[PDB]
């Protein structure tokens, strides 16, 4: 299996630098070029440039020749992209891809350029109100408020509850994010079979689990 | 200007 | 730069349909053109290279053609799994360029939301905040309006809404709406109402509680 495995999401202060990795496996690293691509939600993909690990030649889009440095380490089979003098415009997801034809892509690395402070989330359980009216399904929820940066990872029952989940995109207000997640479950299985939301925030090295209990 | 995949 | 001009920007079609999209080169030159599929949050996957060659493991429901400098991607027997964004790649002249993308939506029968309202949690109230959460789940089409009422009077300030991408199993949409108050204001009122309506229609779906 050809695979390109990129480094984690990063929060970087404006003006600072970031180095992103792309570990290639399943093919001989020195026989294919590696290309790098920028994706922002409203802009559509931009080509940054490429390196050939064979001779370590590089080419750049003129838009990025000053900001990007592509390198490679054949002993670890890793390609790198260094981005310098970062600004809010550089916030995006960056992909590596194999060959000019780009037949295999890494999973992307989300870079956030911002001077706001890393902040762990408050996690609040959402159980039906005490005056609830019952039918065959119950919907429960988790409210995740006041964190920075993204991403947060939310699962239910450590991943074993997967059907009937809606985890909504976070919305940024006053430099803090809020998101919510709902899970819908057969009404006869709660609370007898517990449901717990789990919220991991790697930027703050924090994980919070909240079991959903009925209101008094 | 023209890209060519290395041999 | 040899740019690729892509249209349409979005596409809504039924299961079983045939759908098309195009990229037009910005100069009269021969180029090698690829098509990709990208699902939300995922890596692109190569479908077609060299205008018409099918990538291994891709269904022949996908095909590409070239007419001059107009390149076309065609998808037959549309399936739920085809819901995605599609884009082209010019990989002959440096710098390489991409089309701006075509987002492909699947039609289905209209469906009213399942609405659920949640009062603030006790832990949040201890910190002085009071968020009322309303989920509007598994509805179609995507256009829907949420209205909040406090003791019967409409309220706009402090409302945050968020929408999921189209669900890949049933082609519905869901949305979350959160009215965030201070505890001070939340304790001064009693009835909190979340109302789901759509364009033109006058009969909303209503969930509410009393503190």
């Amino acid at each position: 299996q050809v695979q390109l495995q990129q480094s984690d999401a990063e929060l970087v202060k404006p003006g600072a630098s970031v180095k992103i990795s792309c570990k290639a496996s399943g093919y001989t690293f020195t026989d294919r070029t590696i290309h790098w691509v920028k994706q922002r939600p409203e802009q559509g993909l931009e080509w940054i440039g490429y390196i050939y690990p064979g001779d370590d030649s590089t080419k750049y889009n003129d838009m990025f020749k000053a900001k990007a440095t592509l390198t490679a380490d054949k002993s670890s089979n890793t390609a790198y992209m260094q981005l310098n003098s970062l600004t809010s415009d550089d916030s995006a997801v960056y992909f590596c891809a194999r060959r000019g034809t780009m037949d295999y892509w890494g999973q992307g690395t989300s870079v956030t350029v911002s001077s706001a402070k890393t902040t762990p989330p408050s996690v609040y359980p959402l159980a039906p109100g005490s005056a609830a009216q019952t039918n065959s399904m119950v919907t429960l929820g988790c409210l995740v408020k006041g964190y920075f940066p993204e991403p947060v990872t939310v699962t239910w029952n450590s991943g074993s509850l997967s059907s009937g989940v809606h985890t909504f995109p976070a919305v940024l207000q006053s430099d803090l994010y809020t998101l919510s997640s709902s899970v819908t479950v057969p009404s006869s299985t709660w609370p007898s079979e517990t449901v717990t939301c789990n919220v991991a925030h790697p930027a703050s090295s924090t994980k919070v689990d909240k079991k959903i209990v009925p209101r008094d | 200007i023209v890209y060519k995949s290395p041999v | 730069d040899v740019q690729m001009i892509q249209s349409p920007s979005s596409l809504s079609a039924s299961l079983g349909d045939i759908v098309t999209m195009t990229c037009q080169a910005s100069q009269d030159t021969s180029i090698n053109l690829n098509w990709f599929q990208q699902k939300p949050g995922k890596a692109p996957k190569l479908l077609i290279y060299g205008a018409s060659n099918l990538e291994d493991g891709v269904p022949s429901r996908f095909s590409g053609s070239r007419y001059g400098t107009d390149f076309t991607l065609t998808i037959s027997s549309l399936e739920d799994e085809d819901m995605a964004t599609y884009f082209c790649l010019q990989h002959t002249y440096l710098p390489f360029t991409f089309g701006s993308g075509t987002k492909l939506e699947i039609k289905r029968a209209d469906a009213a939301p399942t609405v659920s309202i949640f009062p603030p949690s006790s832990e949040q109230l201890t910190s002085g905040g009071a968020s009322v959460v309303c989920f509007l789940n598994n509805f179609y089409p995507k256009d829907i309006n949420v209205k909040w009422k406090i003791d019967g009077s409409e309220r706009q300030n402090g409302v945050l809404n968020s929408w999921t991408d189209q669900d890949s199993k049933d082609s519905t949409y869901s949305m979350s709406s959160t009215l965030t108050l201070t505890k001070d204001e939340y304790e001064r009122h009693n009835s909190y109402t979340c109302e789901a309506t759509h364009k033109t229609s006058t009969s909303p779906i209503v969930k509410s509680f009393n503190r």
